RNA sequence: ACAAUGGAUUCUGGUAUGUUCUAGCGCUUG
């Protein structure tokens, strides 16, 4: 063996990483197999290595501390390898292992779909038919929302510029695009492949799926059509949330009201106790099965589309040099993935609520509920579980037990999994966020209580449909110990707090709800608002971008997109600001990285040389228009007593400085409040 | 005796290769199969 | 071309042979300078009543993609 | 690449080389009696 | 606006893949003057590839496609996988 | 004298240790006249 | 079958020149020391100089005859085949080799 | 000067070595194949082999490195599959019983 | 037949630019090599060394 | 009955890079 043999064995290695990069499995025939012994162990220790410094790369980026402009980019290609090849090994798990519903569960699992379905009498949605008397609206609509991308971008590529000149021609000849969209529908059932796209934002990594524009069209069309249909069928029940009638924030004050309303709530006269319960439904888009969804369309659907659905998401999918087919999951990025999500949402919230409560809930089919209301007090007194909604998959359930009823359900729970250390207290989740007295205290007879809660909900549902774990769920127990009733909405943290368990009734600053009951039109209790952490490190993450991607960027371009990130947070978050102490800091912080942008771009940091005139001063004078959100005294009280209780303001510490004084106004007074 | 190496990703000399040279066997289990009889056996007793 | 492996690494029998040149590095300056030496409402519902040397399909890669997905 | 990030110096430019400088090297321009407080290359 | 594969592009394409493999697509589109690279990937993929089979289905395979047709109603992707056929060809 | 070791008689170096180009610069010649850190300090500590 | 070791082909190697000097030796029968310098320490040895021509030319003609036998086959094997596309020599050179592995 | 050749024969690759105060040699192998030898005769009298893992590579069977302890009665050793292995002289055998390999040098290996 | 024939002439070309500037750089040199050459001959045989 | 005040600036930036630029005769033959 020569320099000649040495040179050709060290290109199968190097063709052998790129096939374990592409996930392609790597046989050369011929191969010796002592060699091919010797290759595949360097791999996977080069695997190793390559896997190692993914994971150690991003917990840098979360920390924030120091990642090169390159070395976000690169850990952004090294992740979606690993998510996806994670993905392929998940795929050829329910290959081999069969589908993981029993057909016991799935034969359960219909029997109860259709059980509801003969309930309201729901009749199915048919084809749409040649003569549509809503078919050119339907139509404009679909097309208009697939317009909407491109009247903000500038340039565009091949695809883009193809997918402009298809919606206009759809604009032109509106019957004969209609005619192509009902053909796809009955005879298309093989499609182009999907590429995925990842999306950082620094704190996870999100994926975007881009379909073909012409099958994009037609998927647009069904989704605008059977939105319509089901809403005119009235399909989706009041707890189905978005409701498309309220606005997320307005979700969060009616849910809040409607836990006032509801009768009896706050008295724990009796050893009556409430627990609100709060989990996500785990990879719910992900363990969709499609045999089943398919058996589970014909109910609703005409025959042909439920074909059409089934059959479109499975596709390829495809990534820079890997493919896959996807045999098992839901595809999100389709245009009618929503209607999938929500409509597989009602199977999870019927054996979750069972067939007699959710007719309670949603109310007959002729006269349906509002979204917290019952048909009378008797109906409401009924069966414990007082509240339901479900927003994507989050799960959200309101509970009331008399001492009888909680004493029952925690004991059995105590029978089945008992606790001699009673350790119940260590396991067990709240809201760090709020004070020590101000969260829920781990008193052993609610702690037991609310695992009980949970350990009766968690077996209602299979672990095939859906992943519910006590680490995701949120649970929170309102008693006579507790007089603090904690949840999390949209991005609002919320602690309920009745007046009468208030120990003294102070005023507050407009952060606080104050709940009305409707009866007596008297505030009873008061909802206290902080942005969820979770959001603060999502906003903290936009900021990161807009810097991230602006290289050379101009000067106004980058103060255009401070106003229109920091606009985004304020006008979504209006009330819950103001408690909240981090989100201060992480608008001090992004703004000045953003002023400091401007001041890289000039070779010259100082500060005297950036009057505040220089930032702030409208486009219409010359200045960069900057919108000011950080020249405000944050107010500073006592950290090591501040965990324990509310300390209230005692101190306020500087927002932003300058040599010259200017109180600069700031946006919070601009927008009015949401209450 | 070692094959020589024909990659799909390069080709610096940029000889041409014939088409094989640069490009399963299981089958499903009975899950799949119960699956879809269990549905259809439920589908046609809620038809009846 | 122009762009390749390497056949043998550079060896340091070139080096020895070169007359030195005696710059004074910042790292080769005096530092460590002494040696130290050795001595009801149930029935209603429907239901009613450890490590693997692979780091692709380890539990904290698992956790990991879960978590940093989303 | 093509900058008006140029004409926003210009247009604040006297408050940009101000003389009120924490530190920065005076330097004068080559033919005008413009002094220069450190080095902005886009001024 | 969307073109049809003459037998001039096909031979083309086929020398291309031949010179630079399978996973240069945009590479192969340009010698292609009018063909985007997503079109001539499928196109390799659904049509010209020579691991694909474009005979006739025996007496066996059409009992055997009647039958993963109810176990997997319709999943046309993964019953190509099973049939190692091309799924256009399967449907 | 160790500006015109260098071969760098285009910078002038005026008595009040400032070092000027006396001429536009081609880029040969700009890498060339780049001096270090030591250099100017040096010259920094004259002038001052 | 299979290939032949080094050690065995350099005697066969061995075996064929001791054949073509027996026929030169009955082609040539057909037709009709050691001095040890002391002070140097070099020995010296005295052969014909035809033998030693006869050694010099057989060498030259045995490097000929393979240079030859060579070049003859670079001139058939590339006017062999020509059905597999090629781009140059080396593109037909490598993809015959390719046909020799299977 | 050569002291002696040992009679390693179709081990391929050996990655480490030790020696012990008690004349014991040990030998890692790429192919996990670790073998024990007669330091003053060349005596293969052991040879085992390794089990990975629950889950790993067959290449990943092979020893790097190794060492004796200071009392020579431990063998620490670490391996591809990202494991250390110690390795026990076992108490209570005798020459009966225990008599390891039979010692048996041949004509046709030429090592001696 | 103008698409195959720019595709037929893509395919035969594997070089590259570094290759063909220097094949062309190598052509100019052994050609200034033979007229410097040539242009000694020339005065060789006008007797000038 | 509050006196609490961090910053700050230089260098690495599409014509690179490369070649040739013999005036001043080395003895004889050509």
């Amino acid at each position: 063996i020569r320099q000649k043999k040495a040179r050709t064995i060290l290109q199968h290695l190097s063709e052998a990483w790129r096939c374990w990069k592409a996930n392609i499995p790597w046989d050369v025939p011929g191969m010796p197999a002592p060699i091919k012994k010797i290759i595949e162990r360097y791999i996977k220790s080069k695997a190793d290595a390559w896997v190692s410094a993914a994971h150690y790369n991003r917990e840098r980026i979360k920390r924030g501390a120091h990642v090169e402009k390159t070395m976000v980019k690169k850990n952004l290609g090294r992740l979606t390898r690993l998510w996806i090849k994670n993905e392929q090994e998940r795929q050829r798990q329910i290959q081999k292992n069969g589908p993981e519903i029993t057909p016991e569960e799935a034969t359960t699992i219909f029997s109860v779909m259709v059980e509801w379905l003969e309930s309201r009498s729901f009749s199915p949605i048919p084809f749409p038919p040649l003569t549509y008397k809503n078919d050119t609206k339907i139509l404009v609509l679909a097309l208009e929302d697939l317009k909407d991308v491109y009247a903000s971008k500038v340039r565009l590529n091949a695809s883009e510029r193809e997918e402009l000149a298809l919606i206009e021609e759809a604009y032109d000849n509106p019957h004969d695009t209609l005619n192509r969209i009902k053909k796809y529908l009955l005879t298309q059932r093989v499609f182009k492949p999907v590429d995925i796209t990842m999306m950082e934002n620094y704190q996870n990594i999100s994926p975007v799926y881009s379909v073909d524009p012409l099958e994009k069209i037609t998927d647009a069309y069904l989704d605008q059509y059977l939105w319509y249909e089901a809403d005119q069928r009235k399909l989706f029940p009041n707890w189905i949330k978005p409701s498309d009638s309220e606005i997320p924030p307005l979700l969060v004050y009616k849910w809040t009201q409607g836990i006032n309303n509801l009768s009896e709530i706050w008295d724990v006269s009796r050893g009556q106790s409430a627990v609100l319960l709060e989990t996500t439904l785990g990879e719910m888009a992900e363990k969709i099965d499609f045999t089943l969804l398919n058996r589970l369309l014909r109910l609703i659907v005409d025959p042909n589309i439920a074909d059409y659905i089934t059959a479109k998401n499975n596709v390829v999918i495809n990534f820079k040099d890997m493919s896959h087919v996807n045999k098992y999951g839901l595809i999100r990025g389709l245009k009618f993935a929503s209607f999938i999500f929500q409509y597989y949402g009602l199977v999870i919230d019927l054996l979750l609520l069972g067939q007699e409560r959710a007719t309670d809930l949603a109310g007959p089919a002729n006269n349906p509920n509002e979204f917290m209301q019952f048909k009378s007090k008797e109906v409401e007194k009924a069966h414990p579980i007082r509240l339901y909604t479900r927003y994507l998959d989050r799960i959200y359930m309101l509970f009331h037990f008399e001492e009888d009823e909680g004493e029952e359900l925690t004991d059995e729970y105590l029978a089945e999994n008992p606790d001699p250390n009673f350790e119940n207290s260590i396991g067990y989740n709240n809201r760090k966020c709020w004070p020590k007295d101000s969260r829920m205290r781990l008193i052993r007879q609610d702690v037991n209580l609310g695992r009980a809660v949970f350990w009766e909900i968690q077996s209602r549902v299979p672990t095939s449909l859906t992943s519910i774990k006590w680490e995701n769920a949120f649970v929170s127990v309102y008693s006579k110990n507790n007089p603090n009733l904690l949840f999390s909405m949209c991005g609002f943290e919320v602690r309920i707090l009745p007046r009468q368990r208030m120990e003294e009734v102070v005023s507050n600053d407009e952060g606080v709800w104050d709940l009305v009951d409707e009866r007596t039109k008297q505030r009873t209790a008061k909802a206290y608002l902080k942005v969820s952490e979770e959001e603060i490190k999502k906003f903290d993450s936009r900021i990161r971008g807009i810097l991230m991607a602006s290289g050379s960027t101009t000067f106004t371009k980058v103060a255009a997109k401070w106003n229109t990130s920091l606009i985004s947070l304020f006008t979504y978050f209006r009330e819950a600001i103001v408690a909240t102490e981090p989100l201060l800091d992480i608008l001090v912080k992004g703004e000045t990285r953003i002023q400091n942008r401007v001041k890289l771009g000039l070779n010259s940091k100082m500060p005297t040389r950036f009057p505040p005139a220089v930032f702030y001063t409208p486009k219409e004078l010359g200045g960069l228009g900057m919108i000011s959100a950080s020249h405000i005294l944050i107010p500073a009280s006592d950290l090591s007593w501040s965990k324990q209780t509310d300390t209230g303001i005692t101190h306020f510490r500087a927002g932003m400085t300058h040599e010259d004084e200017k109180l600069i106004p700031t946006i919070f007074r601009y927008i009015t409040t949401w209450e | 005796k070692i094959p020589a190496a024909v990659s799909n990703w390069k080709n610096p000399n940029g000889y041409t290769v014939a088409l094989e040279r640069r490009v399963e066997n299981n089958t499903i289990n009975d899950g799949f199969m119960k699956l879809s009889e269990a549905l259809e056996n439920a589908d046609k007793k809620a038809r009846q | 071309t122009s762009h390749r492996p390497q056949l043998e690494a550079r060896s340091g029998a070139k080096a020895a042979a070169y007359t030195p040149t005696g710059i004074e590095h910042a790292r080769l300056l005096p530092g460590h300078t002494t040696l130290k030496y050795r001595k009801s409402w149930r029935k209603g519902t429907a239901f009613g009543r450890g490590y693997i040397n692979d780091m692709t399909k380890s539990e904290y890669h698992q956790e990991f993609l879960h978590k940093h997905v989303r | 690449s093509q900058i008006p990030n140029r004409r926003f110096t210009l247009w604040w430019s006297p408050t940009i080389n101000r003389a009120n400088v924490y530190v920065g090297f005076l330097v004068q321009l080559d033919l005008t009696g413009i002094f220069l407080h450190g080095k902005i290359p886009t001024l | 606006k969307g073109g049809v594969w003459t037998n001039v592009e096909d031979q083309i394409l086929k020398a291309a893949v031949q010179k630079y493999g399978t996973h240069q697509w945009s590479k192969v589109a340009s010698l292609l003057q009018k063909k985007t690279a997503r079109q001539s990937e499928l196109r390799w993929n659904e049509y010209l590839n020579p691991k694909l089979n474009f005979t006739e289905f025996s007496k066996e395979e059409d009992a055997q496609l009647l039958d993963l047709a109810r176990e997997l109603p319709n999943q046309w992707r993964t019953i190509a996988d099973m049939m190692a056929r091309p799924a256009q060809v399967c449907v | 004298l160790l500006i015109h070791r260098k071969g760098l008689t285009y910078l002038h170096l005026d008595y009040n240790f400032n070092l000027k180009p006396t001429k536009t610069l081609t880029t040969k010649e700009r890498k060339k006249s780049r001096l270090g850190n030591s250099f100017h300090l040096m010259r920094e500590l004259l002038k001052m | 079958r299979g290939g032949i070791s080094y050690d065995q082909l350099a005697k066969l190697s061995y075996e064929k020149t001791l054949r073509n000097l027996a026929t030169q030796t009955q082609n040539s029968s057909k037709q009709d020391k050691v001095q040890k310098d002391t002070k140097t320490g070099k020995i010296t040895i005295a052969d014909d100089d035809k033998l030693v021509n006869k050694l010099a030319v057989s060498l030259q003609s045995e490097s000929k005859k393979r240079y030859e036998a060579r070049k003859r086959q670079m001139q058939n094997a590339k006017t062999l085949y020509g059905v597999e596309s090629f781009i140059n020599d080396k593109n037909k050179q490598f993809n015959e080799k390719l046909s020799r592995e299977s | 000067s050569l002291l002696t050749n040992f009679e390693s024969e179709k081990t391929g690759i050996i990655n480490t070595l030790s020696i012990n105060q008690d004349d014991v040699l040990f030998a890692g192998g790429d192919n996990g194949v670790l073998s024990f030898y007669d330091y003053k005769s060349g005596h293969k009298y052991q040879s085992l082999a390794t089990r990975e893992m629950v889950g790993s590579l067959e290449g990943e069977r092979s020893v790097l490195c190794s060492t004796f302890d200071k009392t020579g009665l431990r063998l620490i050793t670490g391996e591809a599959d990202k494991s250390i292995k110690i390795w026990k002289q076992d108490e209570t055998a005798t020459k009966e019983s225990e008599p390891g390999l039979a010692w048996n040098p041949n004509l046709s290996a030429k090592r001696f | 037949k103008e698409m195959l024939a720019e595709a037929r002439a893509r395919l035969l070309n594997t070089q590259g630019k570094k290759a063909t500037r220097k094949i062309r750089e190598r052509m100019l040199e052994e050609s200034k090599r033979i007229a410097e050459l040539q242009k000694r001959r020339e005065l060789k045989q006008a007797g000038i060394n």
